[PDB]
Parts: structure tokens; sequence; C-alpha cells
RNA sequence: UUGCCGUUGCUAUGGC
RNA sequence: CAAAUUAGUGACAAUAAAUAACGAUACAG
């Protein structure tokens, strides 16, 4: 067991990154570590994606404890660069969060990814 | 101002440093050193 | 924020209501002078001079058991002298409130499997001495059968699909006859292909198949969508 | 998932409707039929005239619940376990049980009528 | 379309109340039309289940039915089984219409704002301005629902109210 | 015909707050309190059989 | 037109004259060239400057001629999407395209404009906005020997223009992510690739119809195929194209794939999995923050977070037997496609280009059996769309020209 | 051979 | 109670849309 433990393999990683890109287009993604912990303590979050290769790792390992407290799925993508590119911004991000919405046109996709990463976790 | 936003820069770097320091099991000093270098570069830029 | 409330005992023993212009579910504080997860506190001066004892606000949006209490449960089994086996003590959020409801003469065994929540559980159980933190998987009660003996109520805030088997194993090991079984069922975490009433009906059927007679269920709807608390008692002979 | 009782089974065999196939072409959905132990007790107590009905209720496609009470009053058991949970269709032909079930709200009621099953309080049948 | 069996029971009235209010429908005929053809769809899928495995009808019409249901978009890509066609229902069908989709994509503030945007022609999927609200967008036309370039909520020249107010304020 | 069903659904989902307790969306800001009262005598939970 | 220039193994490879002319522009982004039937080239940067070069002095480095630098002066005074008719670029010029006849260069970027400049003076003759808010252009390609431009705009849209008439022909829709690259030949077909939908489409533009080609490599079946006796996996995002001839093309992916596709097969004909290597893993002094090397090694999880270089430039010489791939591995690769047109193979490398290769294309010289080409490649230290790129390992913002012979 | 700056060549490199 | 034909008159409520959308402020209990 490493610190960044529940890492996803390549198929789950691309499923995660595709729904991250679609939520970023639909304004349902809060990107960055302290925005992610803000939306996590506010409770509007469906799952959090941490990238398992940033330059420290505890910098985002603070978030699994928060997700565990509030029972939110969390998953580790192995590329901060690809995560930022999926988020649609011109920088690497290390953590992102899918906020809850019921007037959301990708709710089935988000729920399927939640089920996959929760059976992983 | 500059004096008002160095507080915010030092705040989020200090939060980063405390996360490193808490969740690492037996910590080093090198990332506190790098963040000190970053915040002195930011204050010397002004 | 600096206002004044009146503390009043609830129907449930060990928990209180602070009436103001908005009334608060409130428990006594076992470790006076600090907050555990940032809740607000109430300090009364009860009457050697009078002593400042204090109270903690139980937040129903951060506690399934408080959502159940203030939705209205006919009988909690968490009582001021009891022993509670908390399963899924995910941090010290609700375990602190269960601990000081149970009081100094009763014991809360807080079982958790992850390790950073366990570190926070041990640092909270320092200042609350009536908490025995047990860092172990609840799916194998034999791995901690040596540390716990003869609890009076089990509370289950685990969020796993093998919930009813975990509850049944821990009850058959450590619960006594006609003891309390309080379950917080989360429909979406059990399974999301069926609806919430189907999964609650199946979980209640699983409990009575493992001979825990359900007395009561409550949906706890304004605080959590598609949750439930099922309160039962461990009948052990004759659900009929 | 549909709770069956004894006169629904008797009328199914009297009208020559299969249980799971009649349920499927009534609702146009996949059905799970449930025989409670009190309905099964009532079919067994009906005697050796109703052997055909008893061993058609003994069917691996028909799943079965485990009621936990004294006595074998299936109408009480069906009414209690449906007004507790509201995730059940009640398939019945008793006039009294039909009136009880259609007085408690949100519970669809299925019944043998004609040569196939009918469903009433389920608002999405087509 | 066709009317239901018992059209006036209270469960059906509260059903149609929730459907018309949650999807901004004008009358019962929207629900009855989409439910009539859904009834045909899963009445067919029931017969495809009542025949056996390795039946030619079942194999070919089953994968044909689930592939064109996936391409309409009411069925996801991974559930390629034929019992999910039975689990399908009416709001899975009228979540696919253009009024619902415009509101969910957030070009409008409610389903009624979406209906008036569509009927005032500010919405074009792909190339063509669609102007009826009950359109049943597909899984490939799901992402090209945007504001029409002939419209002031796109980038075009502003309408008559805005330009008349600009002219009168220039006077 | 459309605005009538818009305004009899708004009436219906305002009546639904009376019969059930509707999940409004969770905790908005700071937990202020129950804002309406706490009854210690009423138990609104479904007993079995 | 099929492949009529079979010369892959023929010309020399290993001893090219490689001149890396470094220029003082932050993050060069595109390269456009020109040959009549003197040769000019064009570069453009993230510093909002277009720069004309002469390149026809073949044995030496290119020669700067003329700047054209937009800036903050060209921000429109409206913030209104159809009066975007200014005369310069105020944000992030992403692509240039020279005319096949050479009267104009046409460029555009994230300011959702197409500015068409004259060649002889680098002056903006005409401005055509893309009339909506997200209408950033990402790739431009003229169809060969023509005056018709195909721009690929991030509205999931492809706009077409006639430049000498200043008119727009046809807008054609149908990708599912942003249309990251475009490619065309003398035919009125076109080939576009959208980024994350992992499909490449080709468009009959008069008919306004398309042929789609999805990817579809899965590490389950691929690791089983190796398990019959291994660090290779699924696909991120198809990124770059070049139409080699009028029956085949080649796609550059996000996991370092280069794939060869026909006009008659949905699934690709040939793959090449790792085309530029796998990236150097982050160091133990920059992963963890513990003290001991054992825990800082445990925070690498073995091989699980090694990510491949992604091919960010691909250029097929039209109708020829050879294409060139480039990323930030430092070394361009040259591949030739086999004469049966069902595979390609690495010939050699061009290792004098330190940085990301934001553009590759070649310039011809010599006759039908004896030929020499200069491969231009725009080199930056930052990807042409966003930043995202750490470990800038000795990169410089320049033009890597190579002179290949025989 | 460039935005600066260093080695420079009497042309190539490397730090921002 | 459809006596006009010498592309047009001569509907059998069969067919998809509209009759409004979005804000601000005030005053009540
Ligand atoms: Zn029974």
């Amino acid at each position: 067991n490493p610190k960044a433990f529940p890492l996803a393999d390549a198929a789950l990683t691309q499923q995660i990154l595709d729904v991250v890109q679609q939520a970023a287009n639909l304004r349902q993604l809060k990107k960055g570590a302290n925005e992610a912990t803000k939306t996590l303590n506010r409770g509007i979050s469906e799952f959090i994606i941490m990238a398992a290769d940033c330059e420290p790792i505890e910098i985002l390992l603070h978030l699994p404890l928060l997700c565990e407290d509030k029972n939110v799925p969390y998953v580790f993508v192995p590329s901060r660069v690809a995560l930022g590119r999926a988020c649609g911004v011109s920088r690497p991000v290390i953590a992102a969060s899918i906020t809850t919405n019921d007037a959301s046109a990708i709710k089935t996709q988000i729920y399927a990814v939640k089920d996959k990463i929760e059976t992983l976790l | 101002k500059n004096k008002g936003r160095i507080s915010r820069y030092l705040a989020n770097k200090c939060s980063m440093a405390s996360r490193i320091d808490n969740y690492s099991e037996e910590p080093s000093n090198v990332f506190g050193s790098v963040l000190k270098k970053q915040v002195e570069q930011r204050l010397e830029f002004y | 924020g600096g206002a004044k409330v009146v503390i009043e005992p609830h129907r449930h023993a060990g928990v209180y209501i602070a009436r103001g212009k908005e009334d608060l579910l409130v428990t006594k504080n076992m470790a006076p002078g600090e907050s555990v997860y940032g809740e607000k506190r109430i300090s009364v001066e009860e009457p050697v001079p009078p002593t400042k004892v204090e109270y903690r606000v139980w937040n129903p949006f951060r506690s399934k058991l408080a959502a159940g209490i203030m939705g209205g449960l006919d009988e909690l089994f968490i009582a001021p002298g009891k022993k509670v086996l908390y399963l899924g003590a995910a941090s010290g959020t609700s375990v602190s409130h269960v601990s000081d409801v149970v009081g100094p003469e009763g014991v809360v065994y807080a079982v958790e499997f992850s390790h950073r929540p366990g570190r926070e559980l041990i640092s909270m159980a320092k200042k609350r001495p009536n908490i025995i933190p047990i860092i172990e998987d609840a799916r194998h009660p034999q791995k901690y059968r040596m540390l716990i003996g003869m609890v009076d109520c089990v509370f289950a805030d685990v969020a796993q699909p093998d919930q009813a088997r975990i509850i049944a194993l821990n009850s058959h090991m450590f619960l006594k006859d006609q003891g309390g079984v309080v379950i917080s069922i989360k429909a979406n975490c059990i399974d999301s292909t069926v609806d919430a009433e189907t999964v609650f009906a199946r979980e209640v059927q699983k409990l009575r198949e493992e001979r825990i007679k359900p007395l009561e269920q409550l949906t706890l709807e304004p605080y959590e969508r598609d949750h439930c608390i099922v309160v039962g008692r461990y009948m052990r002979s004759g659900l009929k | 998932q549909v709770l069956i009782d004894t006169n629904f089974i008797n009328f199914s065999i009297q009208k020559k409707v299969d249980i799971v196939r009649g349920m499927m072409d009534c609702l146009l959905a996949k059905c799970n039929p449930l025989i409670t132990d009190c309905v099964m007790a009532e079919l067994e107590k009906l005697g050796p005239k109703y052997r055909i009905a008893l061993k058609l209720a003994r069917d691996p496609r028909i799943k079965r619940l485990s009621c936990s009470h004294k006595g074998t009053y299936a109408d009480d058991c069906l009414v209690h376990r449906v007004l507790q949970h509201k995730c059940y269709i009640v398939a019945t032909n008793d006039a009294g049980l039909k009136q009880r079930i259609r007085k408690i709200p949100g519970i669809p009621l299925m019944s043998v009528g004609g040569h196939a099953y009918v469903i009433e309080k389920l608002p999405d049948v087509f | 379309y066709s009317t239901p069996k018992r059209p006036y029971e209270s469960s059906r009235l509260d059903a149609e109340l929730k459907l018309a209010g949650e999807f901004g429908l004008k009358n019962k005929k929207e629900i009855y039309r989409i439910s009539f053809q859904l009834s045909k769809i899963r009445r067919a899928a029931r017969d495809l289940l009542t025949r056996d495995e390795k039946d030619p009808k079942r194999l070919f019409e089953g994968n044909a039915l689930i592939r064109r249901l996936v391409r309409v978009g009411v069925l996801s890509e991974d559930k390629k089984k034929l019992d999910y066609v039975l689990a399908l229902k009416v709001e899975d069908f009228l979540e696919r219409r253009l009024q619902t989709q415009v509101y969910k994509l957030g070009l409008a503030k409610s389903v009624h704002h979406a209906r008036v945007l569509i009927t005032q022609r500010h919405i074009a999927v792909g190339k063509q301005i669609v102007n009826i609200p009950s359109f049943m967008v597909r899984l490939d036309s799901e992402k090209h629902i945007d504001f029409a370039p002939t419209s002031p909520f796109g980038g075009a020249r502003p309408g008559r109210v805005a330009r008349r107010n600009a002219a009168r304020k220039a006077e | 015909s459309r605005v009538k069903k818009r305004k009899k659904y708004q009436k219906a989902q305002k009546k639904l707050k009376s019969v059930r307790a509707v999940y409004s969306g969770g905790q908005s800001g700071v937990y202020e309190g129950e804002k309406t009262g706490i009854k210690k005598g009423l138990t609104r939970s479904v007993k079995f059989k | 037109g099929r492949v009529f220039r079979y010369f892959g193994d023929k010309l020399l490879i290993s001893e090219a004259k490689q001149s890396f002319t470094r220029v003082g522009e932050n993050n060069l982004t595109c390269i456009s060239c020109f040959q009549p039937v003197r040769l000019f080239a064009y570069t453009v940067s993230k510093d909002l400057q277009l720069t004309k070069y002469d390149i026809t002095d073949f044995s030496k480095r290119p020669k700067k001629l003329k700047y054209a630098k937009g800036g903050a002066k060209y921000i429109p005074t409206s913030k209104h999407e159809y009066e975007n008719t200014t005369e310069g670029h105020y944000d992030e010029i992403l692509t240039v395209a020279a005319s096949p006849d050479g009267k104009y260069v046409v460029t555009g970027g994230r300011d959702r404009k197409l500015i068409v400049w004259s060649t002889e003076s680098l002056s903006p003759v005409k401005v055509i906005p893309t009339k909506d808010r997200r209408g950033e252009v990402l790739s431009l390609a003229f169809r060969k020997n023509s005056d018709q431009l195909y721009a690929s705009c991030a509205d999931f849209k492809i706009r077409t223009y006639s430049i000498n008439q200043f008119s727009q022909l046809e807008i054609l829709y149908g990708h599912h992510d942003i249309v990251e690259d475009i490619s065309a030949l003398a035919m009125e077909r076109c080939v576009t690739v959208g980024a994350r939908d992992r499909t490449a489409m080709l468009w009959k533009i008069p008919d306004e119809t398309r042929l789609t080609f999805r990817g579809g490599d899965e590490p389950q079946k691929l690791l089983r195929r190796w398990m019959k006796e291994p660090l290779f996996f699924c696909e991120g995002s198809i990124d770059v194209v070049s139409m080699v001839d009028d029956f085949h093309f080649i796609t550059g992916s996000d996991n370092g794939n280069i794939c060869l596709w026909s006009l008659a097969k949905k699934k690709p004909i040939f793959t090449e999995r790792i085309a530029h290597g796998i990236l150097p893993e982050p160091s133990f002094n920059d992963i963890s923050g513990e003290t001991d090397e054992e825990l800082r090694k445990r925070q690498l999880q073995g091989k699980k977070l090694l990510q491949p270089f992604w091919i960010t430039s691909l250029y097929a010489i039209p109708y020829s037997n050879v294409f060139i791939s480039g990323s930030w591995s430092g070394s361009l690769k040259v591949w030739k496609i086999s004469d049966n047109l069902r595979s390609f193979e690495l010939l050699g490398e061009l290792s004098g280009a330190k940085g990301v290769v934001t553009k590759i294309q070649v310039v011809e010289s010599g006759k039908h059996g004896k030929e020499k080409f200069r491969i231009l490649a725009s080199i930056a230290k930052e990807h042409r769309l966003g930043r995202w790129i750490a470990n800038v390992s000795g990169a410089r913002n320049g033009i890597y020209s190579a002179v290949i012979d025989q």
C-alpha cells in the first residue's frame, strides 16, 4: 500500500477523464485542491479525483481523510498533466471535484463512474 | 495591496507545507525549504 | 453566537434541547473546553462555587443519529449508562456525541478500519476516556473479539453492501439478548439499480433473517436523501 | 416485485394464466413474484384438493419471503408488509383485500380478470 | 397516440402532474404519445424475451433494438442487454427532447425558458435551427445544441426591442 | 395550457412540503438551528406490524 | 492519387545538416511554407507575432524578413461577437497557413478571427470573425493547388473559405470534442481529428458527409495477447493528422500511438504503440517529502505512473513514402511506410531539436530521382494549446531545420 | 542566428 | 339545411407550435 493507494488503471482513467472533461464543459467541475476541499466540506461533491504524481503527495493526501469523513468516493489518476488537460485549463491540476447537480445532462455518466470507482474503493 | 496579498501567498504555501508535514510519516525539511524559497522569490519580486 | 438559550432535557435520556429562537439538539460535553469538529458549544454555570459545565450542538446534517433523533425515533438504545459498539466510526464526529450521551459510566467501542481516521480517533479518545478505539475490520469480528465484551447496543454507520452480514456477525459475537441494533442504511451505497424502498425492505428482511426484530424505521428525509435508520432489538429467540 | 396470495393463484390456474408470463405481459416489465410463508401455509392448509395449486406455487421462478409472526393470516401479513414499505405490487382477488389495498395509497393492485392479469394503481403501464 | 386504460385514476393524475410540471409540457398528449410508442417498443421487447436464446429473431432484432435505442440515447452504452429495454420508462424518453436538453445544458434558466427559446428559434442543433420543443435529440446531436448564429443570444445583431431602445435613447 | 400546469405544479410541490419533509439540498451555511422548533414528544417514525 | 513517390529507403538519413536557429519569441506555435510550381516560410508565436522567413538559400539557416506583431492595442472596443473586425491579433495566434499560390498567408488563433495577410508586405487585407464566443480556431489547411481554406474551430465546427473572394463556403459540423487538427490534399475531401472523442473523421465537403474512424485499443486484450507467452495500454486523445494520399492517412495520439488508417476500414490498419518513449519518472527528491529513499521509492508504485510522450506533431509528405513525428523526446523520428501500404517502420532519428515540436513540415528540392529536403520543425518549450509541460530539459524556442539529401 | 542576458566564433551552444 | 367544379371553391378537431420568459423593489404574517 502506497499513500496514493486507490489508483485507477488505464480504462478507468480514461472513463474518469472523459466525464471530467464533460463536467468541466457543463460547469459541474470545481478544479484545484483548495476549491476541492471547499466543495467537500460544503457537501456539494459527487467524487474527487486526485493525481498521484504531483511534486509532494501529502499536498493532496489531505483530501482522502475529508472524503472518508463525509463518505465521498475518491480516486487517483496517474497524470496531473492529463487531468489538467481534461479539466480544460492551461495548467496541470492535482485535484478536482464533480459537484452535485440534478439539472445535469451527464448524471448517468457520473453515476456510472461513481459506481466503478466505489467498487474499486 | 502587495502587503495584503503576500499574506494570501504565504497562507496557501503554509497550508501546503502543513499538509506535507502532517501526512508524511517522518518528515524532511526540504519542501519547507522550497516553499520558503518560493515565498522569498515572490516577496523579492515586489 | 453570543446569545442565551435554555437547556431542557429531551425525552431521550442523556440528550437535551437548547431553546432559543431556533432550538438546538445538544449533548453534555465529556471533555469541556474544546470542540471536536468545529460545532458550537453552550456553557452553563451550574451550582464551593458553581462550575462552568458545557454542552455541544449536535448537527443533524453531519450526524445520521442526530438526524434520527430530531426526526423522531421512539426508542434509541444509546442511553446514559450503556455500552455501544459503534461500527464505522469514520471519524470522531458522531462517536463523540454517542460517547458523551453514554456518559462517564458507560463505554463506546469505536471500530474503524482506515488509519488516519484511527489516528484522530485515538487522539480524541485521549480526552474522552470512555471511548475504546478499535482499528480493525468489522467484517472479521474475531480479530477484535478479545478487546470487547458484551455490548448493549450496536450502532452501524458502515456504508458497505455487506452491511447486514457485518451487523449480524458483530451482534452475534458481542450483543446481548434484547439489546439494541441501530442501523443507518444508505440506499445508494448498498445498490443503486433498485429504488430506496426496495433496498430498505431487503435490508429489514435480512435483519429478521439474522434474527434482529425491527421495531421502527425512519427515513430522516430533510437532512439526507434516500437514507434510513432502522431501530431493532436482538431477539435471539422468537421474533414471533 | 409482486406479492401473490392464494385466490390469485387459484384464479390463475382456473383461467390458465402462467404466473411469471402473465405478470410479464400484464406489466410489460420483468417481474419477481413472491409467495410469503403465510400464503404458502394457506395453500397447504387448503387440503389435497389444491395439490395442483400448491405445486405450481412451488416453482423456482417464484421467489419467496419469510414472514415472522404467529398465525397464517395472509391478508394481515400482506397489508402490513405493503404499508410498511410501498415497494410492492399486490396481486390479489379477495374483495376485502382489494378494498384494503386500494384504500392505502401508492400501492398497485393486480388481479385476474378475464383471461389475463389486469393492473390498476400503477400509472405507467403503456 | 392512444389514451390509457383507466385515464382518470388519482395516481395517473398525480403522475401527469409531476411529468408535465417537471418537463414543462403543455398537455397530456405529450406523455400519451411518447408512452404509446414506448409501449410498442417494450411490448416488442417482451416478445423478444419470450422467445429463446439462439433464435434468429431474438439475436438480430434484439441487438438491432438495443443499438438503435442506444443511438436514440435512452439506453447507455454498457447495458447491452434486452431486459433494460423492459426497465426503460417514459421520463427516460422525454428527458431526450430538446426542451429538457436545453435546460440541462444550461442555455436556459428553466424548462419554460427553454421552451420559449426553442419556439423563438434561438436554438439550433448542428446546422439547422430546430423550433419545436419535443425533438428527441440523439447521442451524437447531444453536444451541438447551441445558440443559433442568427440570434442575439449567439453573436448576431440584436433584436427589435434592443435596437428600438438604442435608437430612442439615441434620440 | 402550459402556464396553468406550471402553476399547479408549483402549488403541488409547495403542498408536498406540508405532508412529507422534503430534502431541500442539505446544509446551506452555518448550522443555525432548527428554525421552527423541536418536539420531544412526537415520533414520526413507522413502527413495524 | 495513390502513393507515387516510393523513396523511403532511397534517400540518406543519418548525416543531415541540422541547424537549430534559435529565435527570440516565447513559444512558437506553427510553421507555414510555400513552393511555386524564392521560397518563403512563416512562423507565429504565443507572443502574438507572425514572422516571415526566406528559406530558399537551402544550404544554410533561414533568413528573417518581416515581423507582424499584434498586442493589447487590438482588443476590440465592444466585447460583442460580430464586431470583431479589427486588424490585428490580441490573443494567442495558434495557426498560420500559406496559400498554395502564395498571394496570402492566413492566420488565426484564440481571438476567434481569421486575418488574411498579403505576402509581399505582411499587411492585413481582410478580417473574418467566427461570429461566436467559443469560436477559437485550432488548425488551418488549404486544399492543395487552390484558394480554399479549411479551418477547424473549437465549436465542434469546421469552417471553409475562399480566400481570394473573401467568402465563406460551408460550415460543417460533427465532432464531439475540439477539432484539434485538420489535413487536406488536392481533392475536396478533408480529414479532421477531434481530441478526446478518439475518432478521426473525413469529410466529403460538397456532399457534407463524413466517414468516421474510432480507435479501440484495450489493454485487457492487448495484455492477454502478450500473456500468451509489457507496458502498453489504452488511448487518451487522438491529436494530429496528415493525409498521406487519397486512400490512407496517419494519426498521432496522446499515448504516443502513431496509427495508419485506410479509407476502407473503420478500425486502423497499423499501430505503433510507443513512438517517442516514456517520460522520465518524477524524482524521489520531488515526489514524497519523507526522509528515507525506501518510502520515497514506495511512492512511485513501481511502473504504474510512467506516462508516455505524446506525439504533438506529425507530417506526411503528400503522396510520398515517408512521414515525420515529433514530441519533446528531443529527437524527431522519420518513418517510412511499406510499399504494400499496410505498415510503416522507423528509418532514423533527427536528434538536434530540444523541446516540444509544435509543427513539422518539409521543403522539397531536386529532381525525380535525386532529391534533398529541409525539414522545418517549430520548437518551443511549451505545448501549442496550453502550458501543461514541466521538466523543460534544455529546450529553446527555435526553428529546427534539417537538410536531408539523396 | 533573437527578447534579454553568459560562454561568445573571428561559428555553435545554455540559463532565465 | 356543403345544388359554385365546366391552379382555385368545396374543413368531417386528424396534425405539430403560440397565447409569454427572466429579474429587481416594496409591504404584509
Ligand atoms: Zn406472512
